[PDB]
RNA sequence: AUAUUGGCGAGAGACCGAUAGCGAACAAGUACAGUGAUGGAAAGAUGAAAAGAACUUUGAAAAGAGAGUGAAAAAGUACGUGAAAUUGUUGAAAGGGAAGGGCAUUUGAUCAGACA
RNA sequence: CGUGGAGGUCAGUGACGAAGCCUAGACCGUAAGGUCGGGUCGAACGGCCUCUAGUGCAGAUCUUGGUGGUAGUAGCAAAUAUUCAAAUGAGAACUUUGAAGACUGAAGUGGGGAAAGGUUCCACGUCAACAGCAGUUGGACGUGGGUUAGUCGAUCCUAAGAGAUGGGGAAGCUCCGUUUCAAAGGCCUGAUUUUAUGCAGGCCACCAUCGAAAGGGAAUCCGGUUAAGAUUCCGGAACCUGG
RNA sequence: AAACUUUCAACAACGGAUCUCUUGGUUCUCGCAUCGAUGAAGAACGCAGCGAAAUGCGAUACGUAAUGUGAAUUGCAGAAUUCCGUGAAUCAUCGAAUCUUUGAACGCACAUUGCGCCCCUUGGUAUUCCAGGGGGCAUGCCUGUUUGAGCGUCAUUU
């Protein structure tokens, strides 16, 4: 257990840091842990969703459904997969928000920082 | 009034705008709790004081 | 301490119809005209309020003290007692527990574990974890919040690494002789540990 | 699209002060359309260019200044440093240091040994 | 707008700290037109309105939507 | 407010006394931080003694 | 005569709004501000009216240059700019 | 070495749990009162997600009736649970200047146990 | 007996439904209370041994909130008074418009201002709340528009007053004093023709300042024009002050 | 016999208890020393494509510069060039600026957007009148500078 002391096993602060926390910190609380496949592949866990993303939703309804996150809603604290979605009684249509700890990454969109990341998480790549 | 100074002129003015009522699309925004101008004056119920 | 008193309320005195806690004056403000200060008024202040030069701690005296953990000591042998104080010891084979001062030297939580396992403990360590419940109070939210049944408690002479090797086990603490802790040795005031003592440990209770 | 701010840093003294006079009409233009229109969020990137401008027309002029003074008693009281009031005033390192003569004769003659015991 | 149709007048909404002087040269000036006088006012919102009147040569109207409204 | 066989007591508690009540919940936490600020001593000056 | 007729003849101010802090408490032929105090160098304060005090101390406004003060000092004063890195 | 109901940063509690805890968990020293010094409130909770009800129909409309959404509309931006006082309809009963109560039994309604 | 919280324990109950609420259903206790059924309900909770206290309500003209009988009751009666019809609208005693009956009676219910309000003005839209019947109307609601000056006020002047200043008191916030035991300032040009303003005369001893939208005071008028502005715009005709 | 009164029940009302929640409040404890004439605290008024407020900012106005991160922001509209990059962002950090009107508040006043003086500069045919742009002028006190006063007073003239 927290053997720190700079460090807080107290629920209250825990959840405004959770609720308050700024944008940039929540890229980070909204990983997804990478494909049994990526994970051999990149030699890796998790990582730090974003966009031009490929997923697949491994928990709730939305099951076995597979897609490109469209869009992440830090805002929201949800991410949104362009392909997943509602459509209403008026036909129209609506995206649902899956959590990124619920999907996993299937192909990762790829940079020169991307790589970085990987790389400085004692990762590797093909 | 009707011969006031630029100093009432002024806090005359910015009374007027404030007289609007909550535009309507702050009520959409996520995490919204605004309903209504909860702040809101009327020239017969509630006077200024200059 | 400041608190009911943030106001200015006056009585309004006898002869009014109205009963004569102070009032809160002034007006336009339905606050206004309301009790104050009355132990039984909303927005009161309380009556007798908490402080904190209350008595906390307790001056015990030091020879009890001894007396008390040296008698919490005695029974964590009495197997009936270790037994009767929940502790699945119901097949464990001899009380006291005395295994190798080999222990105090493992330093890793998996090895100590399965160590801990030959020498008996398992049903009792599977008795915590089987137990760990939502602190049924406000507990739940004071950092109070989850609980569980009291596991075996490690006796060792040296440390070598145990304490930090049976660290994250659930139920099992740990304590060096020279200490002893009347708190651990008879936890809720409750006789007979289950205690297991390295040898080296052991011989230093004399 | 905006303007930047090293590709500003580079312009010439005044090509950069005229730039700002072509934003100006920009500007100008815009908040006409701006009434003629339900929307014109791009005026937004127009008038936050304009500072830029500005502001990179102030910071070279100001170390240019900052420069000519560096080095001298005595330079404008906004290029001194800020700290605070109190920090502004506090003893300089020296007067402070300041020993009496026959102080640091004795300091030199008895200063604390560094001692030790054991044996 | 029947100021400027009518009238020979510029409307303009002006800035505060500023005087019929300012505010005579900076049309001038920005416009390249003459003026002949400048009749001001406080809107009751907390801005300077400028009645400007050109001289008989420029056509307000045609300054009008060379500007850009209308 | 004499009554009874008892001894006669005087306790001093009639002036403001509320207000002037020292206790200290910080008796641990003044030893640690003493202890603290021993060490940094011993460890600052050198091989000498304290 | 001493109650709703004689409030007819309110509609004479003893106060306009202060300059200093802006309270429409500005005795006119008094020429004082009855809460702060202006012109007075001191602003208007008293120990026996401490909500009075808590409604005005530092925090309760903008703190326009105070703010920044604990920052300004959490790094020893900087003066200077910033270089560069990578990523 | 001492002090510290202020200030900046932290870790806590056999503390209070929205009539409590600071006056303020909310656009609270707000709104509102006073000529002024000052006084000073109330006010948290749909659901996992608005999926916040297309469409049809009666209506001038608000709405109602259908349909629909949802695990639930016995959650419909009057929104978790939804007590009491108090109220409507429905059912049963009693009532010749109060009503309620005690012991006992008739009558009506209703119910446990128990047999094997 | 019972409640909020703590140590221990039952490896206690629970989304296959915890808690809570309802229940002229059942059972245990002399009682405080305890247990079950059923209904409602949605995330928590309990037994036993100990510990702990902001620990039990019918009252206190108790506090805050909520709710009744009173009761469809009292009442909606001052200021002479209304009526026909059309138009509009789902809807007309009440709005629009035409008619008729009257009033205020120029010491006005007329036509304007000062104080005070601050957008109420005007247009369009428009009825959930408000106007103690109503509402199609409004000083309401939503939405826009509107206040133009050398001469009209402020500004300048001084009044009773107010109040800095050299000072004098006062532990001190601060009190006294206003020309006051004060070294209290600026004007005309000349001297310049290095050159911009040093000095060459003489005066001048007045020693703040604030304090009047009714006192004092330089100067404007007529016609036209707007949904709403005018001695302020348009048009023609002047007048003052400075250079 | 109704109605009406009253009692129990179901359902529906009124009300918002109870249960469960908690980005809050309270109390303890540890660490640390930083407001302001280099204009503080506080005030007022303004600033967004669409805002009244809370928050933030200051006519460079929910922000400019810088640095770190490495792709959002999100109620709608939007740029789109901003994605292997001096580079998305209502992000973090912050060392650079801008910072209206004021406030101890400082040319004088102030129930006035009131009224002067000085320097530089620009236009009007202008050392002097008017206008625009910049930079200035409070008080007490210390060190020094310069210019002066008093038969307070020393010497020196011929
Ligand atoms: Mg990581
Ligand atoms: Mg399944
Ligand atoms: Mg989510
Ligand atoms: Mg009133
Ligand atoms: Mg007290
Ligand atoms: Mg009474
Ligand atoms: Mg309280
Ligand atoms: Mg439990
Ligand atoms: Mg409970
Ligand atoms: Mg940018
Ligand atoms: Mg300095
Ligand atoms: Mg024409
Ligand atoms: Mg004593
Ligand atoms: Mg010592
Ligand atoms: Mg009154
Ligand atoms: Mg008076
Ligand atoms: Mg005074
Ligand atoms: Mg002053
Ligand atoms: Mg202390
Ligand atoms: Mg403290
Ligand atoms: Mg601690
Ligand atoms: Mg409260
Ligand atoms: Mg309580
Ligand atoms: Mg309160
Ligand atoms: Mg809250
Ligand atoms: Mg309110
Ligand atoms: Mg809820
Ligand atoms: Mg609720
Ligand atoms: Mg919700
Ligand atoms: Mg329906
Ligand atoms: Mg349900
Ligand atoms: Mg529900
Ligand atoms: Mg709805
Ligand atoms: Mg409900
Ligand atoms: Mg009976
Ligand atoms: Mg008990
Ligand atoms: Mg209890
Ligand atoms: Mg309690
Ligand atoms: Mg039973
Ligand atoms: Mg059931
Ligand atoms: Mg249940
Ligand atoms: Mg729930
Ligand atoms: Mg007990
Ligand atoms: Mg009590
Ligand atoms: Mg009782
Ligand atoms: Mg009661
Ligand atoms: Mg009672
Ligand atoms: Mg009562
Ligand atoms: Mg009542
Ligand atoms: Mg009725
Ligand atoms: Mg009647
Ligand atoms: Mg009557
Ligand atoms: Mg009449
Ligand atoms: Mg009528
Ligand atoms: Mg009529
Ligand atoms: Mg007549
Ligand atoms: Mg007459
Ligand atoms: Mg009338
Ligand atoms: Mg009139
Ligand atoms: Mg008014
Ligand atoms: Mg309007
Ligand atoms: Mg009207
Ligand atoms: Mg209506
Ligand atoms: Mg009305
Ligand atoms: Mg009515
Ligand atoms: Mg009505
Ligand atoms: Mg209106
Ligand atoms: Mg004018
Ligand atoms: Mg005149
Ligand atoms: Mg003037
Ligand atoms: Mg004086
Ligand atoms: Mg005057
Ligand atoms: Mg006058
Ligand atoms: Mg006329
Ligand atoms: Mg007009
Ligand atoms: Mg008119
Ligand atoms: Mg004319
Ligand atoms: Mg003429
Ligand atoms: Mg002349
Ligand atoms: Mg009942
Ligand atoms: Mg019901
Ligand atoms: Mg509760
Ligand atoms: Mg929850
Ligand atoms: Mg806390
Ligand atoms: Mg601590
Ligand atoms: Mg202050
Ligand atoms: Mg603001
Ligand atoms: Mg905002
Ligand atoms: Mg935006
Ligand atoms: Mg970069
Ligand atoms: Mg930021
Ligand atoms: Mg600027
Ligand atoms: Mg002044
Ligand atoms: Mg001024
Ligand atoms: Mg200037
Ligand atoms: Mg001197
Ligand atoms: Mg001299
Ligand atoms: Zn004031």
């Amino acid at each position: 257990a927290k053997q720190s002391l700079d460090v807080s096993s107290d629920r209250r602060k825990a959840r405004k840091a959770y609720f308050t926390a700024p944008s940039s910190q929540r890229r980070v609380l909204l990983s997804a842990p990478l494909s049994k496949e990526l994970r051999a592949q990149y030699g890796i866990k998790a990582l730090p969703i974003r966009r031009d993303d490929e997923v697949l939703v491994v928990r709730g309804s939305k099951k076995g459904q597979e897609g490109k996150i469209s869009s992440v809603y830090r805002l929201k604290f949800a991410v949104q997969v362009d392909k997943v979605t509602k459509e209403k009684v008026n036909g129209a249509s609506v995206p649902i928000n899956l959590h990124p700890s619920k999907l996993v990454i299937t192909k990762l969109h790829l940079d020169k920082d991307r790589k970085a990341l990987i790389q400085r998480k004692g990762g590797k790549l093909e | 009034a009707a011969q006031k100074s630029f100093r009432i002129k002024q806090k005359m003015a910015k009374a007027k705008k404030q007289n609007r009522p909550l535009p309507q699309w702050i009520r959409l925004r996520t995490n919204n709790t605004i309903r209504y101008n909860a702040k809101r004056r009327n020239w017969r119920r509630t006077k200024m004081n200059i | 301490e400041k608190a009911g008193h943030q106001t200015s309320a006056e009585s309004w005195g006898t002869g009014r119809a109205v009963a004569r806690i102070p009032r809160v004056g002034g007006g336009g403000t339905g606050r206004s005209g309301q009790g104050a200060f009355g132990n039984m008024c909303r927005g009161g202040r309380m009556f007798a309020p908490t402080k904190t030069w209350r008595k906390w701690n307790v001056k015990v005296n030091h020879n009890e003290k001894r007396y008390a953990t040296a008698s919490a000591i005695a029974a964590t042998a009495v197997a009936s007692l270790v037994l009767a104080r929940g502790h699945r010891v119901e097949k464990i084979p001899e009380i006291p527990l005395v295994v190798s001062t080999d222990l105090e030297s493992i330093q890793k939580t998996k090895e100590a574990v399965a160590a801990l396992k030959a020498v008996g403990a398992h049903s009792d360590l599977l008795k915590v974890l089987k137990s760990k419940k939502l602190r049924a109070g406000k507990g739940k939210y004071r950092n109070r919040r989850w609980t569980q049944r009291r596991g075996p408690l490690v006796v060792y002479a040296e440390d070598n690494g145990i304490v930090k090797a049976l660290r994250n086990v659930p139920g099992v603490e740990t304590a060096n002789v020279a200490s002893l802790n009347l708190l651990q040795l008879a936890p809720g005031a409750h006789l007979g540990r289950f205690v297991i003592w390295t040898e080296a440990a052991f011989t230093k209770l004399d | 699209a905006g303007v930047k701010a090293y590709e500003l840093r580079t312009k010439s003294k005044e090509q950069l002060a005229s730039q700002l006079v072509d934003l100006k009409k920009e500007l100008a233009e815009l908040k006409v359309q701006k009434l003629s229109r339900p929307s014109l969020p791009k005026i937004k990137t127009v008038r936050k260019s304009i500072a830029c401008v500005l502001t990179v027309i102030n910071e070279q002029q100001r170390e240019a200044v900052r420069q000519l003074y560096k080095g001298k008693k005595y330079q404008p009281k906004d290029l001194r440093a800020k700290k605070t009031r109190a920090l502004r005033r506090a003893l300089t390192k020296f007067e402070a240091s300041q020993v009496t003569e026959k102080q640091r004769k004795k300091q030199i003659a008895f200063p604390q040994r560094k001692y030790a015991i054991k044996a | 707008m029947k100021k400027v149709e009518d009238g020979n007048i510029l409307v303009f909404q002006v800035s505060m700290k500023a005087n019929k002087y300012q505010i005579k040269k900076a049309v001038k000036e920005l416009y390249e037109v003459d003026v002949l006088k400048v009749n001001t006012l406080v809107r009751p919102n907390g801005t300077k309105k400028a009645y400007v009147r050109l001289t008989a040569d420029y056509d307000a109207l045609d300054i009008a939507n060379r500007i850009g409204y209308i | 407010a004499i009554s009874k066989n008892l001894p006669i007591l005087k306790n001093h508690f009639r002036k403001h006394w509320q207000e002037r009540v020292k206790v200290h919940f910080d008796q641990a936490g003044k030893k640690v931080s003493r202890r603290n600020a021993r060490a940094t001593r011993a460890a600052k000056i050198a091989p000498r003694p304290l | 005569g001493k109650g709703t007729p004689s409030f007819g003849k309110r509609h004479n101010k003893s106060h306009t709004l202060c300059n200093r802090c802006g309270r429409r408490s500005f005795h006119v032929q008094k020429k004082t501000c009855s809460s702060c105090g202006y012109p007075a160098a001191k602003t208007r304060s008293y120990n026996w009216g401490a909500k009075a005090k808590r409604r005005h101390t530092t925090g309760t406004g903008r703190m326009r240059y105070l703010k920044h003060v604990s920052r300004r000092f959490k790094n020893g004063f900087q003066t200077g700019s910033a270089s560069k890195a990578s990523a």
